[PDB]
């Protein structure tokens, strides 16, 4: 499921702003 | 009426925009307690104001780090705008000041935690729950854009839940008062509008895009475009394709096709009707816009509070020494702060 894919991904934590 | 409210709103804002408040406290008037969150140039800490006994959230920005990263203008923007705005769903700036090493922005402390923490723990919000939050963002964007402000960093991490279960928007770090188009590549990879990524000029429509991503993420539990590397996210954003979870209602999906619209001429919030396209959408049929503004709607959840100065809704972070140099660092660059 895409939820399972998200949870396994490296971007489930707090995301830094970029600039 | 809305028109008359915005007119009085603009005048209050403009007076403070033209004459910003400065140096309205100092560091030794606060006991520093605990880090609540982190970002690029430093820390947000729980603090206690010794004289009043109030708790606040103090944002600490290292002047040298701001300069090395070329964020001077963004930081001056951040402080000038936040001290000038006034709206129920915007965090209140209380004091600001600077010393030799740091810039300080002392805000009302929003104890409920980030929407991010609650959203990840619970998985996803029900549609009525997401709508409640989204409605506050819609009104807030109406307010900000009427002032010629572009917000540019909407994400669950920058959204705090207050004691009434209502949204407080924090982090004006990328906010900017701009009447034309603008070009700075900034924001959060997942939330970036195509036109930002494609190095086109852009305008306030990027915020309406960011609203679509937010609603999607609240309602699905994952964002519409994710991948392990930023570059891979951007390819997905640009491609003009989004898949919806089967549990999304037809109205939600329809709202989202219009918000996550690549063509600026077709994006909701950017058409002749403006914000009304969104407010009058079917997904928001049950929304009492006035009642939301007056905070009379009952929240989908009130956060747990074990009393004053309680940080149970925030993650723990490694504490660090707050060091103030005996030499003034970057005095000229931060004169107007
Ligand atoms: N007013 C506040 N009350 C409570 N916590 C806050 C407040 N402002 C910021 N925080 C926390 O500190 C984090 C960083 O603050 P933010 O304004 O987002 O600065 P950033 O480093 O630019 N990102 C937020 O994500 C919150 O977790
Ligand atoms: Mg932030
Ligand atoms: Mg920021």
């Amino acid at each position: 499921t895409t939820y399972a894919d998200f949870i396994a991904s490296g971007r489930t934590g707090r995301r830094a702003s970029i600039h | 009426s809305v028109k008359e409210f915005l007119a009085k709103a603009k005048e209050d804002f403009l007076k403070k925009w033209e004459t910003p408040s400065q140096n309205t406290a100092q560091l030794d008037q606060f006991d520093r307690i605990k880090t609540l969150g982190t970002g690029s140039f430093g820390r947000v800490m729980l603090v206690k104001h010794k004289e009043s006994g109030n708790h606040y959230a103090m944002k600490i920005l290292d002047k040298q780090k701001v300069v090395k990263l070329k964020q001077i203008e963004h930081t001056l923007n951040e402080k000038r705008i936040l001290q000038a705005v006034n709206f129920p769903f915007l965090v209140k700036l209380e004091f600001s000041f600077k010393d030799n090493s740091n810039l300080y922005m002392v805000m009302e402390y929003v104890a409920g935690g980030e929407m991010f923490s609650h959203l990840r723990r619970i998985g996803r919000f029900s549609e009525p729950h997401a709508r409640f939050y989204a409605a506050q963002i819609v009104l807030t964007f109406e307010y900000l854009h009427s002032l010629d402000l572009i917000y540019r960093d909407l994400k669950p991490e920058n959204l705090l839940i207050d004691q009434q279960g209502y949204i407080q928007v924090t982090d004006f770090g990328f906010a900017k008062r701009v009447k034309g188009r603008t070009w700075t590549l900034c924001g959060t990879p997942e939330y970036l509008a195509p036109e930002i990524i494609l190095s086109k000029g852009y305008n306030k429509a990027v915020d309406w895009w960011a609203l679509g991503v937010l609603i999607y993420e609240m309602a699905a539990g994952y964002p519409p475009f994710f991948a392990d590397q930023p570059i891979q996210i951007y390819e997905k954003i640009v491609s003009g394709k989004v898949r919806f979870p089967s549990h999304f209602s037809s109205d939600l999906k329809d709202l989202l096709r219009n918000l996550l619209q690549v063509d600026l001429t077709k994006r909701f919030g950017n058409l002749k009707n403006g914000v009304n396209d969104i407010k009058n959408h079917k997904w928001f049929a049950t929304t009492d816009w006035i009642a939301i503004y007056q905070r009379k709607v009952e929240a989908p959840f009130i956060p747990k509070f074990k009393g004053p100065g309680d940080t149970s809704n925030f993650d723990d972070y490694e504490e660090e020494e707050i060091r103030v140099s005996i030499n003034e660092k970057c005095g000229k660059e931060f004169t107007e702060f």
